[PDB]
């Protein structure tokens, strides 16, 4: 249409005048540093051209497709008239649409949202990059010395043709090499966060395609923003920066409630509802689910401020179903029973490397004691420093994994045999023992006191078919974890100290 | 000659939707707000109009009249309401037909299809699609779905060398689309036929909600596929003197002692085996909870002995008279074997998951006999799968988790076969602490030469080896049996609070027998051990059919477990 | 009265009657005349018995001969006794799924709005390159939809009669053999070779 050349000459007209700040245009600012450091990715917020004109919004939200065929063209133009011969390094510029009011979620995504801009949040697993995947599918034949003709290749199944233009053979067909296109292929699965889903539902998945240079800036196992098209998302803009939050009306009484009369015990008697129990497990519990706070000195000595707490004691008590409470209650816990390393993939036998993981959570780990030299070589690195390298598959990263870690475990023969120590009890050794700094046992209480109490409970929960609250305890936990900061065995009674001064919301 | 009657059956179609306000008219206004439009119209409540007549005349050309009533439905929804997407679908059929019922007289009719489903594949986005030539920029958007979709007949301008062949675009259009595999089922199946399965294709928001493993009714259409006679369903559901006789038998006293000696007639002693398989069948509450997660309330049996003894028997019994049983020989297996096993890219599609024997038969005994020569990772899978109710395969991309809830019949055998008494049950069983736990009773059977009841087993053998003999008669039959067992079963008793007082001074009495031990001891006792005695107390008080249980009935299952 | 219409005939009875020696001597050679006058000469003489006739005026009657003598399977069989009566004795091992086969021929034109309604003269299909002269005329605007096409069962099935052979049914005999059991089966031995059953025990 023609329309669009009067869509143009507007938006040409509008990059030279936003001056939205002390008669400054950003934008020249902005060309400047594209070509100077020959980038390819032009940003624009949603809001300062929603300002100037809505049309162009409601087209952009409409038909971005078409919207996209403009954007470039007048991006290209400004870049030749601000520098001179800049097509013949770059021929393409694309740009980046951020800022999106309207941050749907994965299981919003509808037959009404096909052909638009949409903003999704998520987790993104699966990295399989820099592949040119098939984007017009041509054939050999052998039954004659002829061609197929042009076939688009539909991205998300294979086409299976038994026609061809010299007859009707039983002959298969081949793909030809020297007429066939690829397109860059950033096959990425994403999937909805656990600490924003809804009870007793299952958290969605979708795959989104990246393109044309923003491939591997993004970290698996973490949350991300993504705007793209809606067709199988295509991604235009990523973002590594990022439904249940705190309020203004929920927040004066966390602060009253915090004040009056000592609110450490009753979180303690508010984390195991199920059983009776006893203190040492959930106050390690609590106070490795609330954490310290990470500090460094110039740059550099960085303390971790996690605490990973080991449980011990004989098979038949609980010790899965805190972690189980846990799982739901805390925010980002990922029960796992976290290594990055060359793995093979069935469909078509794919090789790529699997990236570990829970970047600010808690990990779970059940029965310590049963594993192999991977997962006990990574849980190693990372509790001694934060970071998980990936050497592997044509990429190297080192990933942040700054996550606590609560583990269970049962010792070899059953039985605790107190006459000798955890060293000699458990198979593990002391530099593996040393990164935990809460070592919490149980033991066998043949006395009449807790047959009184723990068969009575366990009748009472079978006979049925004071605390703080679970939903307000888990919204003072990201309440308090996300705003306040107050100021080996040292270094874990300060953390622990810390902790509990962030439990009690104190200014130090 | 139905171009006019198509029009004549739109309009009737639209005068039943429109003369009624059935619960249609409240159902597409609850669905304004949502825009689904996966409707469900019974075909009971559509039978009653022109005596029948229209349900008849729709039931035999229905895939002739489908856009018709899907246009009468677009236009009574397109005037009393303001991307637009339709799924019509039929249910609660009269007549249940058969997989082996299935004639060509009735192709392109609605049909109910009732059996159980093998296999399940990946969802895949269907076409329905603009088409380009390759010579101007002409645009179409009429497009045929079933067969012949690449070849359109028309063209904007006609000026061309060539108006056959166009090309396909992938940009503009596209839904979730699957295809399943039926079989027929265990209880209908001809003597000495084979239980032929076929494959059901599936469209529209019906999809993901068949499990696999389960058994399903399907209502759709007969529709040939280039030829194979395949199905299209449009509805989804999770199905699966009488009352003298119950009556009769819930009155007496002693129907428990005949219970324990006519579950298995064919056992000469045994009687605490008896007992366990008899209260292994049914169980009690799953969903005893205040915080919102569902417990294990099932019986797991597992049996253990030297061997050539009459274990295996019951194993057989089992598996020929519970309906909802699966027997697995334990050697022939692996944990894709038992649970899911997948095909690997085989007739030219992807990846289809078959349903192996665990996540079969809910609610029902699992039989695995030679528990102790599996491997290791089916073993870890069964306590992956004991450990908590649901299972998660992840497998191609897709992550897939569902409920199940089986009884594990164990049957194991030593490391040398021959059981000696003088050490515990773990050296001897020899398998790890983790997987030897959850498992609520253990059967240990020892034998020796004592002549007195030896005679009478022998006698009973060759007695047993004669044409349908009456020396393994029960004293009634299986006949009220298997509803004393469904009664007993949708029963869901209540303990009380003199049974909990008694049983805390059990569980304290069981525990003092741990201390001075090592002689009448062989394992640890812990919370496990109390939870399996609570639930063996309303397995009991659905075996006696009481609502409130009293703590006597609580005791011969504390002697059952002082036996063990 | 119980509305079955299959005739179970025992051929021995004709062989032994004094009047039909010359019938049983013509049915052994050629089946497929002798099937489709018998199919109007048993309609013709049940309504001599009738003289219920709005139903039985277009239903149609088939017989099933099998009391013929034994054979020494397919070796016997030679180019000579093409088309002919013949019995197996032996065991099935394989049912195959039914696969259809067109009765009458759908032809859906692309203008106009007429439709044509052909049928099945054994084996081929007459394609009209003709629109209905009538209304107007078209070189080769035609087309052919298979879901409006009206099919019947058929079904190959192995046998063991040590050889193994591929035994064809058709409608309102499928899935009455079935693998796993002793069957006598009977029909018309055609031409590759095959036997067309005309009756199964």
């Amino acid at each position: 249409p023609n329309v669009s050349r009067t869509i143009a000459r507007e938006l040409k007209s509008f990059l030279l005048e936003y001056t939205d700040e002390t008669g400054r245009s950003v934008y020249g600012a902005r060309i400047r540093t594209l070509g100077e450091m020959n980038s390819e990715s032009l940003e624009v917020n949603y809001r300062h051209l929603a300002e100037s004109k809505a049309i162009l919004a409601l087209f952009l939200a409409k038909c971005p497709e078409e919207m996209l065929k403009i954007f470039d063209l007048v991006a290209m133009e400004a870049t030749e008239l601000h520098y001179p011969d800049y097509a013949r390094i770059h021929s393409e510029i694309h740009v980046r649409i951020s800022d999106f009011p309207t941050i749907y979620s994965l299981r919003e995504l509808r037959e009404s949202n096909l052909s638009s801009l949409v903003r999704v949040t998520g987790v993104v697993t699966r990295r399989t990059g820099v592949f040119p995947q098939l984007k017009y599918v041509k054939f050999n034949c052998l039954k004659c010395g002829s061609i197929l003709g042009p076939f688009f290749q539909d991205s998300n199944e294979e086409i299976r043709i038994s026609f061809c233009t010299n007859c009707k053979s039983k002959g298969p067909f081949r793909v030809n090499g020297e007429k066939t296109v690829y397109r860059n292929y950033q096959r990425v699965t994403l999937q909805e966060a656990p600490g924003t889903v809804p009870p007793g539902r299952l958290p969605r998945h979708r795959e989104v395609i990246l393109l044309a240079d923003l491939v591997d800036v993004s970290k698996p196992g973490e949350e991300v923003e993504v705007t793209g098209i809606y067709k199988i998302i295509e991604a235009n803009s990523i973002k590594r920066r990022e439904v249940f939050s705190w309020t203004e009306e929920e927040e004066r009484e966390f602060r009253k409630i915090s004040r009056d009369r000592g609110i450490i015990d009753k979180i303690i008697s508010s984390m195991a509802p199920s059983i009776y129990g006893h203190r040492d497990i959930k106050t390690a519990v609590a106070c490795s689910l609330f954490g310290g706070v990470p500090k460094n000195v110039n740059g550099k000595h960085s303390i971790r401020g996690d605490i990973n707490v080991l449980l011990l004691g004989d098979p038949g008590t609980a010790k899965s179903q805190i972690l189980k409470y846990v799982e739901k209650t805390a925010h980002r816990a990922v029960f796992a029973t976290l290594t990055a390393s060359v793995r093979k993939d069935p469909i078509t036998k794919e090789w790529t490397l699997e990236g570990g993981a829970a970047d600010k959570g808690v990990c779970l780990i059940d029965e310590f004691d049963k594993m192999n030299d991977q997962d006990r070589t990574s849980i190693h690195e990372a509790m001694e420093q934060q970071s998980i390298s990936i050497s592997k598959a044509g990429i190297v990263t080192t990933l942040q994994a700054r996550c606590s870690i609560i583990a269970a475990a049962n010792p070899n023969g059953g039985r605790y045999n107190s006459t000798l120590p955890l060293a000699q009890n458990v198979s593990l050794t002391e530099p593996i023992l040393s990164r935990f700094d809460i070592l919490c046992v149980v033991r066998d209480l043949v006395d009449e006191e807790a047959d009184e109490r723990l068969a009575t409970f366990v009748v009472d929960s079978h006979v049925r078919s004071s605390p703080i609250p679970q939903e307000l305890l888990m919204k003072y936990i990201h309440y308090a974890r996300t705003k306040i900061y107050p100021k080996r065995h040292l270094e874990s009674i300060l953390r622990i100290a810390e902790s509990f001064a962030k439990m009690r919301l104190s200014e130090f | 000659v139905d171009d006019v009657t198509g029009e004549k059956v739109r309009e009737a179609f639209e005068q039943f939707l429109e003369d009624f306000s059935k619960v249609y008219r409240a159902q597409i206004e609850f669905m304004k707000i949502y825009d689904l439009n996966t409707i469900y119209i019974d075909y009971q409540h559509l039978s009653m109009r022109e005596n029948g007549a229209l349900a008849m005349a729709i039931s035999e050309q229905y895939y002739r009249f489908l856009p018709f009533l899907q246009k009468g439905l677009r236009r009574v929804v397109r005037k009393y309401a303001p991307e637009r997407v339709f799924q019509i679908s039929f249910f609660n059929l009269p007549t249940v037909h058969r997989i082996r019922d299935i004639r060509s007289e009735k192709i392109g009719s609605l049909l109910s299809i009732s059996g159980t489903v093998t296999r399940t594949s990946e969802v895949r986005p269907e076409l329905y699609a603009s088409f380009t030539c390759d010579m101007c920029r002409a645009i179409v958007d009429n497009v045929e779905q079933s067969f012949k979709y690449t070849e359109p007949t028309f063209c904007p301008n006609p000026s061309c060398e060539n108006r056959a062949f166009w090309t396909l675009n992938v940009t503009r259009s596209f839904l979730d689309w699957q295809k399943v595999r039926i079989q027929e089922n265990a209880n209908e199946i001809p003597t000495g036929s084979m239980p032929r399965t076929l494959d059901v294709i599936l469209r529209g928001d019906s999809v993901e909600r068949a499990k696999p493993g389960d058994r399903c009714k399907f209502t759709g259409v007969e529709i040939v596929v280039p030829y194979k006679i395949s199905f299209l369903a449009c509805h989804v559901i999770s199905i699966g003197d009488e009352i003298n006789e119950l009556k009769e038998m819930v009155k007496d006293e002693h129907i428990y002692d005949k219970l324990v000696r006519s579950i298995a007639p064919a056992v000469f002693g045994h009687e605490a085996v008896k007992k366990g398989i008899l209260l292994q069948m049914l169980g009690g509450v799953h969903k005893s909870t205040v915080e919102g997660i569902k417990l294990r309330g099932d019986i797991n049996i597992c049996v253990v002995g030297d061997p050539s003894t009459s274990k295996s028997q019951f194993l057989k019994y089992v598996v020929g008279f519970a309906p909802r049983s699966v027997y697995t020989s334990g050697k022939a297996s692996s944990a894709a074997g038992l649970t899911a096993a997948v095909v690997r890219d085989e007739e030219g599609g992807d990846y289809t998951i078959e349903a192996g024997a665990l996540m079969l038969a809910d609610n029902g005994i699992c039989c695995i006999d030679e528990f102790d020569k599996m491997d290791i990772s089916d073993q870890v899978a069964i306590h992956e799968a004991m450990e908590q109710q649901t299972i998660s395969i992840a497998k191609a991309g897709i992550h897939a988790t569902l409920n199940a809830r089986t009884s594990i019949l164990a049957a194991a055998n030593p490391v040398g076969g021959r059981y000696n008494r003088k050490l515990s049950l773990r050296g001897n069983l020899n398998m790890t602490a983790p997987i030897m736990s959850r498992f609520d009773l253990f059967f240990v059977i020892l034998d020796d030469c004592n002549e007195k009841i030896d005679t009478e087993l022998a006698s009973h053998i060759v007695d047993l080896h004669m044409k349908r003999d009456e020396a393994i008669e029960p004293p009634f039959s299986a006949e009220q049996l298997r509803r004393y067992i469904k009664y007993a079963r949708t029963f869901k008793p209540i303990l009380t609070k003199e049974a909990r007082s008694y049983l805390v001074e059990k569980y304290k009495e069981l525990r003092k027998d741990d201390a001075q031990g090592f002689s009448r001891s062989s394992y640890r006792i812990t919370v496990r051990q109390l939870e399996s005695m609570i639930r063996l107390s309303e397995a009991i008080a659905r075996a006696n059919c009481v609502d409130e249980i009293t703590p006597s009935f609580i005791a011969e299952a504390y002697d059952l477990l002082r036996q063990s | 009265e119980l509305g079955t219409s299959n005739l179970n005939l025992d051929a021995r009875n004709l062989l032994a009657y004094k009047q039909t020696e010359d019938l049983y001597h013509q049915l052994l050679n050629y089946p497929q005349e002798v099937i489709s006058i018998m199919d109007q000469t048993i309609k013709d003489c049940m309504v001599s018995l009738i003289v219920d006739l709005d139903e039985i005026e277009t239903k149609f009657y088939k017989v099933r001969p099998y009391n013929v003598g034994s054979c020494k399977g397919m070796r016997e069989l030679n180019p000579n006794d093409i088309d002919k009566l013949i019995n197996l004795k032996g065991l099935v091992l394989r049912s195959t799924p039914v696969i259809p086969d067109m009765k009458v021929a759908f032809f859906k034109c692309n203008v106009c709005d007429h439709t044509m309604a052909v049928e099945i003269d054994r084996g081929v299909i007459q394609e009209p390159a003709r629109c209905e002269r009538i209304d107007c005329n078209e070189p080769n605007s035609m087309s052919l939809i298979h879901n409006r096409c009206s099919f019947a069962d058929k079904q190959v099935i192995k046998l063991q009669e040590p050889h193994s052979i591929s035994l064809c049914v058709y409608d309102e005999l499928v899935d009455s053999c079935r693998a796993g059991d002793r069957i006598e089966v009977t029909g018309t031995f055609r031409s590759k070779t095959y036997v067309d059953v005309v009756h199964v025990k």
